[PDB]
């Protein structure tokens, strides 16, 4: 049900973004869409790690340069319309109500929780967030994030290049 | 003189200890058990599910009465 | 200190897990005998529901089978959307939204 | 699944909502009484008894005064940012190490991480939209402080979740059975104190929201009751600094009344640091950000590092 | 999860009544021409800075690279000692390296 | 002891002027107090130390703070024991009031006095220098112990001569205590 | 010299770069130590572990007393 929700505020934040123009504004939306993503990613998976390092990664990280590059773009204020907010919520009350009356068990989705899994299954009692996270520093696939802790210092290198400081 | 701090933090040491300890009373009452049940292990979880299951209150016991005579 | 409140915190953790250990093969055993009991209802379910569709027998999917290069007597478990067919969505939401609610 | 679980625990929260706002009232009673008493001046009085109700004097004035505005035309971006601001510092308490289950949060350290990520955001927001060169100067500073040392904060807990071997809160519990972690981390008591107010902006790190500099950062332009709800949610941030000062160095004993002993000793020190110490300047803030708080934070963690590792043959 | 949701709707919700309620407990005078505009100090009136643009992309440079740190508390007791130690000196160590080499050039 | 980069005069004194020590144990004393915030804690010390110290504040209006007999606040008029009011119009107050806020107009009265019609003083324009007490040959005009008379309109900083005859029939006994244990000084 | 001038300017730096030298030399202490005996071989294994005693893995358990 809850996924159905998420499924509908993506949508609706999703043409409201076709819709708008001013920058920040679009920043606004791809930060409150990133919540509901982040979400709803978690509704798939054994545990909210990933979750939470798209949130670090993305949000906190990443488009607070996009908010300040589009904070500093636009001097006007944001024009908010009030049919564009009673249509959003139209459309969000239809895709809820649509939402009820549709059998959520065929809607849900196939991938399997950490309870979806069988009682029986000896790797989902160790820990949270083990198995999935060890590939990561285990051989031979160690040389990857190696490279990628290189690959933001190379980057680094990149950026204070290509700006020119 | 400067015994007057004292209204003014004590109070503060009181307020934030209520939402634990009315909660050690309140998990008292309804429930019937001082401490919810931990959802942190995957096993804590499924041995939840099977008291829920054998008992709809899954904090009642099903002691040794439970077992038939035989 | 720190070192002696570990070993502490390890040896409880070990105590534990092996109270662990000694509760599982029994509840093992349990599901075992439901997952078999309720594998047979959900095939006398699947076989009184198809009663009417042509070309649909019970475990295949319009006769051509789902697994093949196995044995004729081998058992795979269903998935978890189609052992949890024939049932209302809340039996769905009562198991799979148990570590998402709390 | 049992619905008195979904009962106590919405019961918890919204008490637990209670209890911090009235706590962050009087918290800012008792900055205002013990930081006169830092000087030789008395504190707040003559209101009501002994000056007690003065924050209910201070929430009927900004409850009452008019809700002017940045400009004429269009201000609802002024509205969001002390609704999230107070939004979030009324959020990131639900990651309070409960012994009683309220929520359980294995992994508290991310919810935190995330809560103070979402800080920056709040405070770009209230930059941004007061549409004066005052407002966006401090919201461009406090923003680069809070991104400043976000990293620095990051792994200084990550090095303390080497500590406890996971990232679940109560676990601070069961390594602090024996003794505090003030003993073993007091340099980096030190350095936690300088994060925590720098996250939250109180007067050693004040070049965002001071009065000498400027008027005020990201302040300037709210008033009547937005001023309210972002004075509201800077010291629920100080009561959770506080909190999570005493969950992670002084043991968690979350029980025990010494435990909200020392969360208002603790209160009581970021009052002291309130009246005592300077500002730094922008320079000298990146200088510490980047350099020194960001080489004794990899250097440390190199030290659990092959401390969690020494401690892993032996046991 | 799904009780974080409805606790965090709460509390916008439990804000945003607050609020509005606010607004109406606001004292509605007559709207001026002065009382609008922006507050430089006194009499009435940025571009764009690369330094801290260079900041915040430094900032997440080193996030993502904390990111990366993140997982391996767990990982300790369920992987391989010596790939694991090589991995997080090596990473931590080039990080150091990196970091005292930009503070010397 | 560091030694002196500038040699000290015989009647100047130094400030920085301090080498920076080079041996290694006061070397390992500033690299302590740098890492282990030594001075910071000297400063936390010594601000804790304040809140035992008794506080200052007088507590306004049960109990007033110091004065003194020579204080200057509001002006007023007196008058002579036998009740004649003292002011016999010479307008040096006048001459000698910088702002220029006593305004005086005098008339030859029934029994020939010569005292006055019209004496306002401009309370907002008086700047409370007590020029006017010193210049004045009799002791008509005279700084009151008054202060708390601060006014809700601005009219009623306007004295006239009838405010200021009221405030020296108010106040006689505490001007008159003044100008006696304060004669002989001026 | 060279020590002196970075214990002069740097001194913080100077004490956390002998705390990760130290790190550092016990980290090969524990991994010299860890691989000296069957650190391999855990003692207290996760899960439900029965080997039969056909494995060649049921000869190198570990029969040490519990500490
Ligand atoms: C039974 C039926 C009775 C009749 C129902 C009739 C419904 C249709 C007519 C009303 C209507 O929609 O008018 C459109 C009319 C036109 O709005 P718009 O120009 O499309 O956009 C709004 C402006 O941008 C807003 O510009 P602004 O910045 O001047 O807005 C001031 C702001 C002032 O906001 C507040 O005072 C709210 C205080 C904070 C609330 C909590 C945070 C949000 O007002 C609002 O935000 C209104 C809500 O909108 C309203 O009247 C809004 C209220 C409804
Ligand atoms: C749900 C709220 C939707 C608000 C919205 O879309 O407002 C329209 C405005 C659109 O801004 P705009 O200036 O880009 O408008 C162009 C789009 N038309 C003309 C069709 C309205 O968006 C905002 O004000 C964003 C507010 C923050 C959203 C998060
Ligand atoms: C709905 C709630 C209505 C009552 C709200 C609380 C008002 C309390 C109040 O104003 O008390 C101060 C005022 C008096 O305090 P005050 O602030 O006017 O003066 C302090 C006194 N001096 C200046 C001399 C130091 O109380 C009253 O006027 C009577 C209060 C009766 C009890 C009210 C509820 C108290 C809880
Ligand atoms: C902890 C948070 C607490 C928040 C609330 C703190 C205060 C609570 C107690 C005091 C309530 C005051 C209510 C009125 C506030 C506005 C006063 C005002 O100017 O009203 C003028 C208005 C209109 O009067 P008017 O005709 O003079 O207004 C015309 C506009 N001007 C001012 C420019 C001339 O009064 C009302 O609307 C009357 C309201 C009566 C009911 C009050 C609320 C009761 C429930 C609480
Ligand atoms: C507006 C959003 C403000 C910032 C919220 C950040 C929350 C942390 C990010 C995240 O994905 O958290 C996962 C967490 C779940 O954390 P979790 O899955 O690790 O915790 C397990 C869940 N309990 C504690 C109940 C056992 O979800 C949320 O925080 C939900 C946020 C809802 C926001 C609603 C408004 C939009
Ligand atoms: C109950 C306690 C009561 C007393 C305390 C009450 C208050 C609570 C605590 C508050 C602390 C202060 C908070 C605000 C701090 C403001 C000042 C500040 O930020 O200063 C930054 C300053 C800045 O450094 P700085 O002083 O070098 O820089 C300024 C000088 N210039 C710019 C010219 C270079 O200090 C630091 O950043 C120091 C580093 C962190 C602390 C030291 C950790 C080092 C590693 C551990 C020891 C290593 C081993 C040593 C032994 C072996 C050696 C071989
Ligand atoms: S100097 Fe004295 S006596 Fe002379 S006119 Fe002035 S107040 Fe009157
Ligand atoms: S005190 Fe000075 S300013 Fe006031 S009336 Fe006397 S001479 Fe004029």
């Amino acid at each position: 049900m809850i996924q159905l929700m998420l499924y509908s505020l993506i949508i609706t934040t999703s043409i409201i973004f076709l819709n708008m123009i001013h920058p920040l504004a679009l920043g606004l939306t791809l930060l409150i869409q990133t919540i509901f993503v982040c979400l709803l990613t978690g509704l798939m998976t054994k545990s909210f790690w990933y979750s939470y390092i798209l949130f670090l990664i993305f949000l906190g990280g990443m488009l607070v340069l996009f908010i300040y590059v589009t904070s500093l773009a636009s001097n006007e204020m944001f024009n908010l319309s009030m049919k564009l907010t009673l249509f959003s919520s139209l459309i969000l009350i239809f895709m809820l109500i649509l939402s009820f009356i549709m059998d959520k068990t065929s809607s849900s989705l196939f991938l399997m929780n950490n309870d979806m899994q069988s009682i029986i299954n000896m790797n989902s009692y160790f820990m949270e967030n083990s198995l999935s996270l060890n590939k990561l520093y285990n051989f031979p696939t160690n040389f990857i994030t190696i490279l990628l802790m290189n690959y933001l210092l190379i980057t680094l290198i990149v950026i204070v290049k290509i700006t020119k400081l | 003189m400067w015994f007057e701090i004292l209204p003014g933090a004590v109070i503060i040491t009181t307020l934030l200890s209520v939402p634990i300890y009315a909660m050690y009373g309140l998990d008292k009452l309804m429930i019937g058990n001082a401490f919810r049940r931990n959802m942190d292990e995957r096993f804590s979880r499924v041995m939840y599910q099977r008291d829920f299951r054998l008992t709809d209150n899954p904090y009642k016991m099903n002691g040794l009465e439970q077992i038939p005579d035989e | 200190i720190y070192y002696l409140t570990a070993k502490k915190v390890k040896r409880d953790e070990i105590e534990m897990r092996s109270a662990q250990n000694v509760i599982f093969p029994i509840l093992v055993a349990e599901r075992d005998r439901e997952f078999l009991r309720q594998l047979r209802r959900n095939r006398d379910e699947e076989a009184e529901l198809m009663k009417n569709v042509p070309g649909w027998e019970v475990g295949t999917w319009y006769g051509e089978p789902v697994f093949k290069t196995l044995p004729e007597d081998t058992l795979v478990t269903p998935i978890f959307k189609e052992f949890y067919a024939h049932s209302d969505w809340k039996s769905y939401a009562k198991r799979a939204h148990l570590k998402l609610w709390s | 699944m049992f619905y008195m679980e979904f009962i106590l625990s919405l019961i918890g929260s919204l008490l637990l909502i209670i209890c911090v706002l009235v706590s962050v009232a009087f918290l800012t009673l008792l900055e205002r009484k013990v930081l006169g008493y830092i000087q030789i001046r008395k504190g707040p009085n003559k209101v009501g008894l002994m000056g007690i109700p003065q924050p209910f004097c201070d929430a009927i004035k900004l409850f009452t005064k008019e809700q002017t505005y940045p400009l004429l035309s269009n201000y609802l971006s002024y509205y969001i940012s002390p609704i999230f601001s107070l939004f979030l510092s009324l959020f990131v308490w639900m990651c309070m190490p409960f012994f009683v289950k309220l929520y359980s949060f294995n992994l508290g350290g991310l919810f935190f991480l995330c809560c103070t990520s979402l800080g920056v955001y709040t405070v770009m927001v209230a930059g941004w939209s007061s549409n004066s060169n005052y407002a966006l100067l401090g919201g461009l500073r406090a923003v680069a402080q809070t991104i400043s040392y976000e990293v620095s904060l990051a792994l200084i807990l990550l090095s303390f979740i080497f500590l406890i071997g996971s990232y679940n809160m109560i676990y601070f519990f069961f390594y602090q059975v024996y003794m505090w972690f003030l003993i073993i981390l007091f340099p980096m008591a030190l350095v936690w104190v300088s994060i925590s107010l720098a996250e939250t902006n109180r007067t050693p790190f004040d070049f965002a929201e001071g009065e000498s500099e400027l008027v005020s950062g990201f302040n300037v332009e709210y008033s009547s009751g937005g001023f309210a709800l972002i004075f509201m949610a800077e010291y629920a941030s100080i009561l959770f600094m506080s909190m999570l000062f005493c969950v992670i160095f002084l043991g968690c004993d979350v029980f025990n009344l010494l435990f909200y002993m020392k969360l208002t000793f603790i209160s009581f020190v970021f009052i002291w640091v309130r009246g005592t110490l300077p500002r730094f300047r922008y320079d000298k803030l990146m200088y510490l950000a980047w350099k020194c708080f960001l080489s004794f934070s990899l250097n440390y963690l190199l030290f659990f590092i092959g401390f969690k590792i020494l401690l892993f043959s032996l046991l | 999860m799904f009780s974080i949701i409805f606790i965090a709707l709460l509390i916008l919700l439990i804000t945003t009544i607050v609020m509005f309620l606010a607004s109406i407990l606001s004292k509605k005078a007559l709207i001026d021409r002065e009382k609008s505009s922006p507050f430089e100090c006194g009499f009435d009136p940025l571009p764009f800075s690369l330094r801290f643009f260079l900041i915040t992309i430094i900032f997440l440079i080193f996030d993502v690279e904390i990111a990366l740190i993140l997982p391996m508390i767990i990982i300790m007791k369920y992987s391989n000692i010596m790939i694991w130690t090589i991995t997080s000196i090596i990473f931590i160590l080039i990080l150091l390296i990196g970091l005292y080499h930009e503070w010397n050039q | 002891e560091p030694k002196d980069i500038v040699e000290v005069p015989k009647g100047y004194v130094y400030v920085n002027n301090k080498e920076l020590s080079m041996e290694f144990a006061d070397i390992t004393d500033r690299a302590a107090s740098t890492m282990f915030f030594g001075e910071l804690l000297r400063g936390f010390a010594v601000t804790l130390a304040h809140i035992f110290k008794e506080p200052a504040t007088i507590n306004y209006p049960f109990e007033k703070g110091p004065l003194s007999p020579r204080f200057r606040g509001e002006h007023a008029l007196r008058r002579y024991p036998s009740g004649e009011e003292r002011c016999i119009a010479c307008k040096l107050c006048e001459a000698i009031c910088p702002a220029q806020a006593i305004t005086i107009e005098a008339e030859e009265r029934a029994d020939g006095s010569r005292r006055t019609t019209r004496y306002d003083i401009d309370m907002t324009k008086c700047i409370y220098c007590g020029f006017c007490q010193e210049a004045c040959p009799v002791d008509a005009i005279v700084e009151g112990p008054n202060f708390e008379f601060s006014t809700e309109t601005h009219e009623e900083l306007l004295y006239n001569k009838e405010k200021l005859l009221c405030n020296g029939d108010k106040w006689e006994s505490e001007i008159a205590s003044n100008l006696q244990a304060d004669h002989l000084y001026r | 010299s060279l020590l002196k001038r970075a214990w002069n300017e740097i001194p913080d730096i100077v004490g956390g770069s002998a705390l990760a030298l130290a790190g550092i030399v016990m980290a090969t202490i524990g991994v010299a130590n860890y691989y000296a005996k069957d650190g391999d071989n855990r003692r207290y294994k996760l899960g439900y572990v029965v080997y039969r005693h056909d494995d060649p893995r049921a000869l190198k358990v570990r029969n040490d007393e519990d500490d």
